[PDB]
């Protein structure tokens, strides 16, 4: 961590969820596909109150009639530091406009996000019939391909607290502790350019990202 | 998801788009057979699975003699002996939650307390 | 351990140590020996704690300086109450050219 | 001697006793999983633990 | 704006290591300028709206009087960041005939996230001016900085000499650096050039090893 | 190479710029202990 902030569980708290590479595959239960004739009210009724609100916030005459859902793990965004708003944020950017993306509330009983594709004004005598495998497609590009957080090439970070000596300002040295983050996986030039930790002490058990990265010596 | 069949031919029935009514027909491929979809649901990937931890559990379970018995309580009948196994699918990130099966009216009922 | 004050108390030395031990408090140029020798021991530690950050002490140095002193006690045999022969500026530039007199390396440019 | 090896005996008891409580934890599903590992994986290592502890 | 202050963070940062970039290879950086502060930072390069602007980042610096009594055969250099993700071949152009027009011997362009190959080719132009490019995202933390890489100081020519004959050796016989050492990019060392290497010893306290550039 | 090149007079160092250690080594020890043993062995 930053030497100013060495002793500060939460602040590595906030450098583990900074770092760690989270991918809707850890986050979420199931995936559903299902037939919803016009994107005003839904055919589910558990999702009633859900769509209620943000269609009522708002486009829907060019949308897909096909829904897609995922349902997600409560406790997956308890020992992950993430919301609705920013995976549904998340997915908004990488889709862009041609997705339209609702979510429910983090205090709701059941963690819902909702997809539609939106269709174009051009006819379509056989992208229909294709529809679902589409849908399956983009379905399956968005569990693994989609990072919610964190960089890449970093499958876990677990927390230690390790014992350094530093000068105590009597001059003896001091076991002073301090929170250090071991990880699994090497992005060791992606890792270093993060705020809140120190660049000059970051180590790697692979030298040979050493030397790509720091220098031969 | 429950998969269906043509009644025809026999083979597995697709969903299509129709612009007359805007519902969800299954459709069959090969004999132009239509039937009308009793759920909108048409696909479903669990990530995390539930099924699979008591497959096994047949009329005669209790014949097996490598099975460990418990005197746990059946809450169906109120039978002490009973036999008991741990979840079946082998992931490597599933619970150790044993689940029992009564000797006297093949109930199953887990060992799980966040559950109850 | 270190700091001798020829001109103060607080880390006086006593006169018992050596046999000039009364008239050398208020020396100057004795005092400009140990201020000398006492800013190199501090640049030493900052430089020890520059290069150890964890500060261990014990280190694979060539020669063992303690069993040395502890010959030199027992052939000569020191009983630590009379008071000592050397001078302190004899004690200071015999330090200095033994440091000069450990060679390496006998060459004779300013890179060797 | 023999109040020696009762009370190595009486360590090895106490100590299956602890494994049979964690099993039985985790049996209830009442164990909490360690970071960085399943929870078979931290029902092992405590298993391990108290188990070499006992022997220690 | 939450991406925008990260973005302006990132650009702060790589400002601050090239100025610790240029200041190392010699050239007059002053101090204040190292430690500039980032509000002051967004004070002067950030326009009134928040986007950071790169054309009035890019500087010039002059070597310091002890650097050319040591290196007398170097004067200016101009550090230039880029504002466009991809930098074209047009704007490449400019800027090396922007060098040739103002008697620059070293370029620094510091693009965002890569260079076209059609203008690439051309990042090798007239001696003696020599272009280097580096990119901002790894800049964002100067290498030098950590306590795994030891001081790296570039050897003059009378120095290499005299140290190839102290010891008795060939070019050859010296340890080696690469021409792509992130060192070696940030010393902007080119071919033949030794630098000594002061490093901590747990034997000897301090220790200077020499490495020539290949 | 720079100092020194072929095989010329310039290969022997002259005995007022010797850089080398003044004690003998173990193994130049051993091998002059060797050469005069092997001597005094053949008279
Ligand atoms: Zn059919
Ligand atoms: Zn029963």
């Amino acid at each position: 961590l930053e030497p100013g902030h060495a002793a500060d569980q939460e602040q590595a708290k906030l450098i583990r969820s900074a770092i760690e590479h989270t991918t809707l595959k850890s986050v979420t239960i199931a995936s559903e596909i299902y037939y919803d004739p016009d994107p005003r009210s839904t055919v589910i009724p558990e999702d009633e109150e859900i769509i209620q609100l943000h269609f009522s916030l708002l486009s829907f005459d060019q949308q897909s009639p096909w829904l897609l859902r995922l349902e997600l793990d409560r406790a997956a965004m308890n020992d992950k530091d993430l919301t609705m708003g920013q995976v549904g944020e998340r997915i908004k950017q990488t889709f862009k406009n041609d997705l339209f993306v609702i979510w429910s509330e983090d205090n709701d009983e059941k963690l819902i996000i909702r997809c539609r594709v939106v269709r174009p004004k051009s006819l379509d005598a056989e992208t229909e019939a294709e529809e679902d495998h589409m849908l399956k497609k983009i379905e399956n590009t968005m569990l693994e391909n989609i990072t919610l957080r964190g960089v890449e090439n970093i499958e876990r970070v677990v927390m230690m607290k390790y014992d350094r000596k530093v000068p105590s300002p009597t001059g003896e040295y001091v076991k002073e502790p301090e929170w250090v983050l071991e990880t699994d996986g090497v992005n060791l030039s992606e890792v270093m350019t993060v705020p809140g930790i120190d660049p000059t002490r970051i180590y790697t058990n692979s030298f040979i990202d050493i030397m790509e990265v720091l220098g031969i010596e | 998801t429950t998969f269906r069949f043509c009644r025809d031919c026999n083979n597995m029935l697709y969903p299509r788009e129709d612009k007359e009514n805007n519902r969800l027909l299954f459709e069959c491929r090969t004999c132009s057979y239509v039937e009308e979809a009793g759920s909108p649901l048409v696909y479903r990937h669990e990530l995390i699975t539930n099924i699979g931890e008591t497959a096994g559990v047949v009329q005669d379970i209790g014949s097996d003699p490598t099975l460990p018995r418990s005197d746990r309580e059946c809450p169906k009948c109120h039978s002490r002996e009973n036999v008991f196994f741990q979840s079946q699918q082998r992931r490597k990130d599933t619970s150790m939650v044993l689940f029992f099966v009564c000797l006297s009216c093949s109930h199953i009922f887990t060992s799980d307390q966040k559950n109850k | 351990r270190y700091r001798v004050d020829l001109l103060n108390t607080d880390h006086t030395l006593d006169p018992s140590l050596l046999e000039s031990g009364s008239e050398i408090l208020g020396d100057l140029k004795l005092q400009v020996l140990l201020d000398e020798e006492y800013k190199q021991l501090v640049k030493d530690r900052k430089f020890l704690r520059e290069v150890f950050v964890d500060g261990e002490a014990n280190w694979p140095l060539p020669v063992n300086i303690r069993r040395i002193i502890q010959n030199a006690q027992q052939t000569f045999h020191i009983d630590h109450t009379k008071p000592s022969d050397l001078t302190i500026k004899d004690i200071v530039l015999g330090v200095k050219d033994l440091q000069e007199n450990l060679l390496v390396l006998r060459g004779k440019n300013e890179i060797i | 001697d023999g109040p020696t090896m009762r009370e190595i005996t009486e360590t090895i008891a106490e100590a299956k006793k602890k494994v049979l409580d964690v099993t039985k934890e985790a049996q209830a599903n009442l164990l909490t999983a360690k970071h960085g590992m399943t929870l078979r994986e931290s029902f092992e290592d405590n298993v391990v633990r108290f188990l070499n502890e006992a022997r220690d | 704006d939450q991406e925008n202050e990260r973005n302006i963070s990132r650009l702060w940062r790589a400002f601050r290591t090239v100025k610790e970039m240029v200041k190392d290879r010699g050239y007059f950086i002053t101090q204040e300028e190292v430690e500039l502060p980032l509000e002051d930072f967004k004070a002067k390069y950030c326009d009134s709206m928040g986007r950071p602007q790169r054309k009035m980042m890019s500087f010039q610096a002059n070597p310091t009087e002890e650097s050319i009594s040591k290196f007398p055969d170097m004067g200016s250099l101009w550090v230039e960041f880029c504002d466009e993700p991809s930098v074209g071949v047009k704007t490449m152009k400019t800027f090396v005939i922007h060098i040739q027009e103002k008697n620059f011997q070293t370029g620094i362009f510091v693009y965002q996230n890569n260079i076209t190959p059609s203008a690439m080719k051309l990042v090798p132009s007239i001696p003696p001016a020599t272009i280097e490019t580096f990119n901002e995202a790894a800049l964002v933390v100067n290498i030098t900085h950590h306590e795994l890489v030891p001081k790296h100081i570039r050897l003059s020519s009378d120095e290499k000499r005299e140290l190839l004959k102290r010891y008795r050796l060939k070019e050859s016989q010296l340890p080696r650096i690469q021409r792509a050492d992130p060192v070696a990019l940030y010393l902007g060392l080119k071919r033949g050039e030794v630098v000594k290497i002061i490093r901590k010893s747990e034997t000897s306290g301090r220790y200077a090893s020499y490495r020539i550039c290949m | 190479e720079q100092i020194r090149r072929k095989t010329l007079k310039e290969k022997a160092i002259p005995k007022d710029q010797r850089a080398t250690t003044p004690y003998m080594t173990k193994y130049e020890r051993a091998r002059i202990l060797g050469t005069r043993a092997l001597q005094i062995s053949m008279n």
